[PDB]
RNA sequence: GUUCUGGUAAGCAGGACUGGCGAAGAGGAAUGAACCUGGCACUGUGCUAAGGAACCCAAUGUCUGGACAGAGACCGAAAGAGGUAGGUGAAUAAAAUU
């Protein structure tokens, strides 16, 4: 028989199922279209939560068919977050080729020096290690390897990613040795031209100011708090049931 | 016969008809590698194909549809798809004889230089009247969401450069080996090595 | 290596052809015949000029016996293929394998 | 295929030759046994001599000659029985015998009306020069005046699978 | 069945004609205009100065499409030795519409239409421009192609009529007044 | 294209010698003049038949405006006068394919030192 | 299967005649107590039935007409127009047409 009222569902099927996400740092997916048009620019960056409060702003929106004479203006109260965000450094490429099975990278070319931080993330355990990482990469420069290696790059690619980690001894409250590491697209230009830009920056620092701006919209990408194993009133919002 | 290996040019062909003579070279032991999936022929107006297509969409399991149906939308996977159930994969044998079988869309940079086979019953203009309608499955499947092809284009120029290329480079030593053998220099060796095996 | 000549010494000298199926109904099985396809024989008045001929089946991978061999019994449908017996019946695991046929008869006692 | 006989006999009772009347047919069908059998069929209903007092004397095969496969037009009248009722009518043929003629017609009726062959009756069939053909559709053939292309498509060989680039058809 | 099907179309002084496959295409004072005929079964080929069709053996409704076919190249010849126009004209009982043409003949916006305050906006399809007639309520398309020319005053006509409005009272409107061959 | 009409010179499937229509019966029928040669002793044979359209393919055209059968005989004896069944490679004894296969084999050996 | 009586009917209730399943396997209708072929001790070689012959799956092709509807091969009524293939009977005709 059909039920005897309506109502709408619970929760939304869009985010099911509900599992717990794997690691804690997120890799942006998803980038906006290339345009040959532009010049070479960086589309994103990694930065750290550290609290909210709240501001007071001036405005002066209304209906554009209100027929008040008078530019009236208006005090609004608004809550903020604040995200700290040090410069990252620049330590390497990768070059990606399109196939009928999508991207799929073809090489990564890394800077001749690099820092401690960053080497201590390709270990597992911080303090105890022969620290035998990237000793012998060096005579790849000695020997051309690096020149056959960008040759490569520029003759058979489709999309120019650089290599990014950050500064985590500048910020002493995470309690954190290792740097985290991002692949960032790079838009703007021809393959040669973007090859060229990377090629000028690594080992150097790139300042957020580089990539945003005030006033422009941008998406964040992260992980929600934790909340544990937990029951259908709280996780899908049904109602709880007759008192007795 | 195991151990025996073919290349089929898809293209003109009708997909039932070429589909059923390929099955039954896998069940002999043969390996067979289709190139270019997304030219092969179905009769008809493309409107019908549309509907038989969305009537399949609707089919999913009712209590968990991570193990209903799996619709696949690729020209290489649903031509894959038609050739395996013409095919006992329920069993062992079927099992084994799938896994003798490679589609790809497009010619792959291995199989460019590989001569290649074709079935002249399965052809349009053999087994169809010229007064009637047909499409091709790369038109239908861009339709339910295919997204690769632009890289397929880019594959198809690639081919035709090879082919003015080996056609030129052949025609030249057609050309040269058929005016140096008139030559007495060449007519004079037959008897100097003749001699010694005469 | 013995098997590597003993390879080429066949392939100079016979046809070839492949096992595809034990003679059946659509329900049932009879596993002391074959049926085998010969290469270039493709009407059941060109097959007729085989039946007698003696066929092997070499397989050196074996532990136990590296060739069997049969002979051609009879004709099969209208495309050319033909109907065999064997000195031991031949498995499910040996379909689709290749067989040499002989150019000279031999009796159905000898096998 | 089709053949033409042609079938004689008479009545008898508890004695021979009760009547010095003797009865023909001419008749198109498979066999002698099919010709027999229409010749039962048209006594019993044209007269009313059941099987059992009644001999066949002969049957004959009636045959042309036609040494050099000459063309001529014929004409055919025929009927048919439907769902309905019986229904009559003539058509015109080419061929190169009356039997060949025959063999058309009864093919056309069971494409284009859904009737088995055991229902169509031939009434007559003639021979007919230029001037005499009545409808359009074999008029151009007769006066000689064709000529056309190949529309159909022919295979090189038996094979079923041959190099990409042989010669497939014709 | 048709025995056998013939149709014939003669070439002008002028004109030159080619045919790859059934691809046809035309050549003349006012341009080039080109059309694929590989959906339709028939034969086509150059002869004696004519373009020639053919068929043999075919079914009532296979001979339609022949014909249909000759006609269609018959308007691709006259059209290159001639363009074709079509006239349209503003009707109004209370509110006048106005008209602007921008892109050098390629756009045109309509302003006013019953009294609404919001435009609307017309692309011309391929070869075609569009001109101002004998008095401002009038307008005029030119071009090569009577199949391009004659869809875009069709898609103008189309969109310019009432909407949930009883249309035997507000008659308002834009349509085709005149249209052939020019002179 | 070639069409079919009283003199169109045409092969049957699967067939290597011409073979010549007579008369035209229908929109998918012909009377044909036949031409095949029994291989076990080259004794030939030629006659009248009956034919679908579909069976033959055209690729000439002669004349025959008059002419009698034993006429048209002759024309087709001289036309398929220098054809052959199969190539003469298959028919000589053994050595004879030898001494023939040596010619190609050793003429490979001079153009791949020459080239 | 052929027929009959009661009932709007029913895989409903109740009779008559000739074979079945009960107490009947085997091959075929994809599957099915009763339908098609056809009645069983135990082996070996040949041949046919019913039903099949692109592929699953042992064996497949040919000729002539129809038919375009995500139709048909599996499938519902009284009532109907449209498209196309043919028959017969009326006209008119300075190609034909109704």
């Amino acid at each position: 028989s059909c039920r005897n009222y309506s109502a709408p569902r619970h929760g939304s099927l869009a985010y099911c199922p509900k599992k717990r996400a794997k690691t804690t740092k997120p890799a942006i997916k998803s980038f906006p279209k290339d345009d040959a048009s532009k010049p070479v620019h960086l589309t994103g960056y990694l930065a750290y939560k550290v609290g909210m409060t709240h501001v007071v702003r001036l405005s002066t929106r209304r209906s554009k068919t209100e027929r008040v004479l008078k530019e009236t203006q208006k005090e609004v109260l608004d809550a903020v977050t604040i995200l700290e965000v040090p410069a990252m450094r620049i330590f390497g490429m990768v070059g990606y080729k399109s196939t009928v099975n999508g991207l799929k990278a073809i090489k990564t070319v890394y800077a001749e020096h690099l820092d401690e931080q960053v080497l201590a993330r390709l270990r597992k355990r911080n303090s105890r290690s022969s620290k035998l990482m990237f000793k012998l990469y060096p005579q790849k420069y000695e020997n051309g390897d690096i020149k056959r290696d960008y040759e490569l790059l520029k003759r058979e690619s489709d999309v120019v990613r650089v290599l990014a980690h950050t500064q985590v001894s500048k910020i002493p409250s995470l309690n954190l040795k290792k740097a985290h590491i991002l692949e960032i697209q790079l838009n703007g230009g021809t393959i040669e031209e973007k090859i060229e830009w990377a090629i000028e920056r690594l080992e150097k620092e790139i300042p957020v100011s580089e990539v945003f701006s005030q006033q422009d919209l941008i998406d964040v990408i992260g992980v929600t708090k934790g909340k544990g194993k937990e029951g259908t009133t709280k996780r899908f919002g049904t109602t709880i049931l007759q008192h007795k | 016969m195991i151990g025996k290996r073919i290349v089929i040019d898809a293209i003109g062909h009708v997909a039932g008809k070429l589909a059923g003579h390929i099955a039954k070279e896998l069940m002999c032991g043969i390996e067979v590698v289709i190139v270019h999936a997304e030219n092969v022929m179905f009769t008809g107006p493309i409107k019908r194909g549309v509907g038989k297509f969305n009537s399949h969409l609707n089919k999913s399991c009712s209590y968990n549809p991570l193990r209903g149906p799996f619709h696949l939308r690729s020209p290489s996977m649903h031509l894959m798809k038609v050739i395996k159930r013409k095919l006992p994969h329920r069993k062992s044998k079927g099992q084994i004889a799938l896994k003798r079988l490679q589609v790809f869309d497009g010619c792959p940079t291995e199989y460019l230089s590989v001569e290649k086979m074709v079935c002249p019953r399965d052809k349009l203009e053999y087994t169809t009247s010229p007064i009637r309608k047909s499409y091709k499955l790369g038109d239908l499947m861009i339709k339910f969401g295919w997204k690769y092809e632009s890289v397929v284009e880019k594959m198809n120029q690639n081919e035709e450069q090879f082919k003015i290329e080996e056609t030129e480079k052949q025609k030249v030593k057609e050309q040269k080996i058929e005016e140096l053998k008139k030559s007495n220099k060449f007519q004079q060796r037959v008897e100097e090595i003749m001699v010694q095996m005469a | 290596m013995e098997v590597i000549k003993k390879i080429e010494l066949k392939e100079r000298v016979c046809a070839k052809g492949t096992l595809y199926s034990h003679k059946r109904s659509k329900k049932n099985i009879y596993p002391r015949y074959s049926l085998i396809t010969i290469e270039n024989v493709k009407t059941r008045e060109a097959a007729m000029k085989y039946v007698g001929n003696a066929v092997e089946l070499f397989k050196p991978e074996s532990t136990k016996e590296e060739s069997i061999h049969g002979i051609i019994k009879a004709v099969h449908g209208r495309s050319g293929a033909v109907r065999a017996k064997f000195s031991r019946n031949i498995s499910p695991v040996e379909m689709g394998s290749k067989v040499y046929i002989k150019l000279y008869k031999m009796n159905e006692d000898e096998i | 295929a089709i053949n033409e006989y042609k079938v004689y006999g008479i009545k008898i009772d508890d004695n021979g030759v009760v009547g010095d009347e003797v009865y023909a047919h001419i008749v198109f069908a498979t066999n002698e046994l099919l010709a027999k059998s229409s010749f039962n069929k048209i006594l019993k209903k044209q007269k009313k001599i059941k099987p059992k007092n009644t001999k066949v004397i002969k049957v004959e095969e009636i045959k042309e000659d036609n040494k050099d496969l000459d063309v001529k037009n014929y004409g055919i009248d025929y009927y048919y029985k439907s769902k309905r009722c019986d229904h009559k009518g003539y058509k015109e043929f080419r061929g190169v015998s009356r039997c060949h003629a025959v063999d058309k017609l009864l093919c056309d009726i069971g494409g284009r009306h859904s009737v088995k062959r055991n229902l169509i009756f031939i009434m007559k069939v003639k021979e007919l020069t230029v001037d005499e053909i009545k409808k359009d559709k074999i008029k151009i053939f007769a006066m000689e005046d064709v000529e056309y292309p190949a529309y159909r498509n022919v295979l090189r060989s038996n094979k079923l699978f041959v190099s990409e680039n042989e010669k497939l058809f014709n | 069945v048709y025995v056998y099907v013939e149709e014939k179309v003669q070439i002008p002084e002028g004109c030159k004609v080619e045919v790859v496959n059934k691809k046809v295409t035309v050549t003349g004072p006012k341009g080039t205009v080109s059309k694929d005929f590989s959906h339709i079964f028939v034969f086509i080929d150059i002869h004696e100065e004519n373009v020639r069709c053919r068929l043999w053996n075919c079914r009532k409704q296979e001979r339609s499409k022949l014909i249909t076919c000759s006609k269609l190249i018959k308007n691709m010849i006259d059209g290159s030795m001639s363009g074709y126009f079509y006239e349209l004209k503003a009707a109004y009982k209370h509110f006048p519409i106005t008209f602007e043409i921008k892109e050098n003949g390629k756009l045109l916006i309509v302003k006013n239409f019953l009294g609404q305050k919001w435009a609307r906006e017309f692309k011309m399809i391929g070869d075609t421009i569009i001109k101002q007639g004998v008095t401002k309520d009038h307008l005029i398309l030119e071009g090569i192609s009577k199949e391009d020319v004659s869809q875009t005053a069709g898609l103008i006509q189309n969109n310019c009529l009432p909407k949930n409005l009883d249309r035997r009272i507000f008659q308002d409107g834009v349509y085709i007044a005149t249209k052939g061959l020019i002179e | 294209m070639y069409f079919i009409k009283p003199g169109c010179l045409i092969k049957k499937k699967f067939s290597i010698y011409t073979s010549i229509v007579i008369s035209v019966i229908d929109n998918n029928s012909v009377v044909i003049q036949s031409y095949d040669k029994s291989d076990n002793g080259d004794v030939i044979s030629i006659d009248r038949e009956v034919i679908n359209v579909s069976k033959i393919v055209p690729i000439g055209n002669i004349d025959i405006k008059n002419k009698s059968k034993k006429e048209i005989d002759g024309i087709l004896v001289e036309e398929n006068r220098n054809l052959k069944n199969k190539d003469d490679v298959l028919l000589m004894n053994d050595f004879e394919r030898f001494k023939e296969q040596l010619k190609k084999e050793v003429e490979d050996m001079v153009i791949e030192e020459m080239a």
